[PDB]
DNA sequence: GGCTGTGTTTGTATCAAGTTACCTGAATGGTAGGTGGGGAAGTCCAAATATTCCTAGTAAGACAATTGCATTCAAGGCCTGGCTGGTGAAACCTGTTTCCTGGGAAGGTAGTTAGTTGGTTTTCACCACAGGGAGAACCTGG
DNA sequence: CCAGGTTCTCCCTGTGGTGAAAACCAACTAACTACCTTCCCAGGAAACAGGTTTCACCAGCCAGGCCTTGAATGCAATTGTCTTACTAGGAATATTTGGACTTCCCCACCTACCATTCAGGTAACTTGATACAAACACAGCC
């Protein structure tokens, strides 16, 4: 059939944070399968958070919410500070 | 006269293991618990009964704790807890790295 | 303060759980653990209480956060 | 810009995200810059470990990146072993350490 | 009614609802619920029957969660269902290690 | 306002079971909470393996499967029986 | 075709080389049956749930997919396999 | 000439810490699942993918127990380890069989 | 100081990326629309803060007795290596079984209205257990 | 075995938590309808078991031997145990004050729909990172 994956957006953020460094089909699988687990984790999250407040609506504050509960400290600050810049970036376009 | 040590020691243990009241005072519980949420973030109230859940978890992990360093202890020929018993059974459990 | 946690009070825990002689130095490992203990819960728990946009914690909140835990706590 | 990620200036695909968010039943509803914002996070996250994985990788004059240097790029950090301590990866091994009353004198 | 038709005790009506309310699937088909529903009669006969038993042999009538936390912890098969639970106001089993007691 | 709650099936459970055996609040609530938690677990793991093979309807095959996966041994045979006889109690009425 | 004897196909240097990963230097001689046994129960708490979901979906092989959701649910997450 | 006792054990930790092939042959493995899997259900197939997977997991199992248990053992004032240090560090993990 | 292993470059060859042209289908874009969510005021519920007091738990000081700990020695139980044979492993051909795709029919299940019956709430008597105090007796040191 | 000290049991008094009952009201079922995922049937083919060979690497076995473990021991020292002062928590109670919650009302905003399109999976052609072999320097080990 034709089965969907993420791996020409790996290339583009190696190539964006390191020129000349390879990448061998197995650790393409790996980070794949990362990538897939992550937003599960974080999806699960967030219909929790918005089924526990009796709201209907997945919008940014419970992704902000659950990015700051699932990652630790300085990954989590760091992580709330790319995504806010992302929303402006994309909002005042 | 006096009892042998160890004896009453056995009889506490009989004593506390038979009921299941509370065992840490409340108010010092509840002044650390302020505390401790000062730092994360001012003017906050609690319900009381979250206080009580909280003491509640904490006396449970407490125990679980205490039964497994004597389990540590009694491994080692030894019938007295140390501070590297209760290393090794946070590290075995895999809570701090 | 931290000190609250009283040096016989530690010994009854102690004492449910069946242990029959202590060490000293047990008292001042003590506080630190259940002190790391908190510092997991209570940040979760106020992250919770933010979330709602309220300035009181309820004991839902607390249930949640240990249920996130793995602690699973009933009756509440 | 055409695609959502150029108006974002991000690069992974916001309308793939915002269809599996969709379909995958997790609400009723998604709101707009949810899918931008979980992009965002994604992307910080991967740069975050294929950087120190290269770094790894040209530690031992290697240029691809073989499993072994995920490996050990995750285990040698401290915040990844705590986001990831409950997680095997395939052709793993572990680090080199031996405890310290093992070596001989 | 459901719950005579089937002949149980748990609201069929009411779990039927919670499926829907819940957001698990598109669709619930019919005899699920009831399903699920006599799922869950069977365990809580099976906890409140060892529940009873502990109480009586404690010369009680009344259950209090003493009585529960010393059914769960006396079978083997609830407490691996239940290894991650913290029951309020619960306590342990009289347990003493070996190596303890004196001579 | 109006909680729900499953107090009153819980009585006629024990009744069916034990004539004179009373009960408190504290057991009450405690047995409210199972309840809720069994019923979390199941319907969460149904939607699971409802997700799993492209299917988009809970029927009965997959709450057994459900409970042949969590709950052990004795207790999953006990449950799959009692679970049968429901079924076919219900459908031959 | 039975099949029986098949535990003891775990040697002991096997064992031993398993033990020389994990910085283990002196091995008693009762440690190899014993660890045998602690394998098997392991493999129980796989299999048993595996061909279960292999059970669901009526079917007669095993897919690997089956092997990661049955490690994901045991709470030993498995990458490189997809899922 | 030979080797003092305490050397080759320190070569082939470094060697098998340093490289990461499979340790189990592949076969006798495949004999035990395919059987374990015929005494739940009969005529049953498997990828070989999924055997691979299974190998893979098990390893990974076995060295973090290893790990644990040498722990354990070195508590114990001791280098020998013994099923003890096993059983022990089996109850503290909690999966009690 | 002689025996050994790990590391330092040289060169191949090769299989494993990397690059580029093409065919699909998933993403983008303007417009109703209704609906979910933000704001605003009361009110009533519910945590916070003073007070006192008195009682039961806590802090401290001495004192032995019991357990932890360093030493010492015997023995045994496990490291080491040489060699035989023994089974894993790689490759290749063969049957055949199960899976996936595809079309058609269908029974099951959302969706709306109407009728009603079981699920909550307040108040009311009263009995199972708290409290205690007294006797008895099993328990542990002398 | 004897003295005393804590623990089990029996009986009397009191109570407030609990079972019971009348009234209130939102949820539950029956009936009809469209329609839609799902059950059933047949085939192509990819893959899986089966077998065989030939080799090639490694597991078993047995003897030597030597270092780890373990029991016995003396000695120090830390901790249980008992007693005396003291001090701060438990509880009622009043004050108060900020805050969640709920009733209404108004405004952004995500969904559905449909026409348009480009960037992305797929396959063939091309180069190159590296395992491998092999010889030589260094480090180190006994
Ligand atoms: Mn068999």
């Amino acid at each position: 059939s034709r089965k969907e994956s993420y791996s020409v957006y790996v290339y583009k953020v190696l190539k964006q944070v390191h020129p000349d460094t390879g990448i061998s089909s197995k650790a393409m699988g790996i980070m794949n399968s990362f990538v897939n687990d992550i937003f599960e984790r974080i999806a699960g999250e967030a219909s929790r958070l918005a089924h526990y407040n009796k709201r209907s609506t997945i919008t940014s504050r419970e992704i902000q919410t659950a990015v700051r509960l699932l990652l630790p400290g300085e990954l989590a600050k760091h992580a709330v500070s790319e995504g806010t810049k992302a929303v402006t970036k994309y909002t005042s376009s | 006269h006096r009892y042998r040590p160890g004896t009453v020691a056995l009889r506490e243990i009989r004593r506390y293991q038979k009921s299941t009241e509370l065992l840490i005072r409340k108010l010092p519980f509840q002044r650390l618990v302020r505390e401790i949420a000062q730092d994360f973030k001012t003017d906050l109230r609690f319900q009381s009964a979250a206080i009580g859940a909280l003491q509640e978890a904490s006396e449970a992990y407490l125990v679980g704790l205490f039964e497994d360093t004597n389990l540590c202890a009694i491994h080692a020929k030894r019938v007295t807890i140390m501070p590297k018993d209760i290393q090794l059974a946070r590290r075995i459990r895999g809570e701090r790295a | 303060n931290i000190q609250g946690i009283t040096k016989p009070a530690i010994r009854r825990l102690a004492r449910r759980g069946g242990v029959k002689r202590i060490s000293g130095l047990i008292y001042e490992e003590t506080r630190g653990v259940l002190k790391v203990f908190l510092e997991n819960v209570i940040r979760d728990a106020v992250t919770y209480t933010e979330h709602a946009k309220r300035k009181t914690v309820t004991a839902m909140d607390v249930v949640y956060a240990l249920k996130r835990q793995g602690r699973t706590l009933y009756g509440f | 810009a055409k695609t959502r990620s150029s108006r974002a200036g991000l690069q992974f695909p916001v309308g793939r995200v915002h269809r599996l968010l969709r379909k995958g039943n997790y609400a009723e509803r998604v709101g707009a810059g949810a899918p931008v914002y979980l992009a965002a996070v994604l992307e910080y996250l991967t740069a975050e470990i294929l950087e120190l994985a290269g770094n790894a990788a040209r530690d031992n004059k290697k240029t691809r990146i073989i499993p072994r240097h995920l490996q050990l790029a995750i285990r040698n950090d401290e915040e990844l072993n705590k986001l990831l301590g409950k997680v095997t990866i395939a052709q793993g091994g572990v680090l080199p350490n031996i405890q310290a009353v093992l070596l001989p004198k």
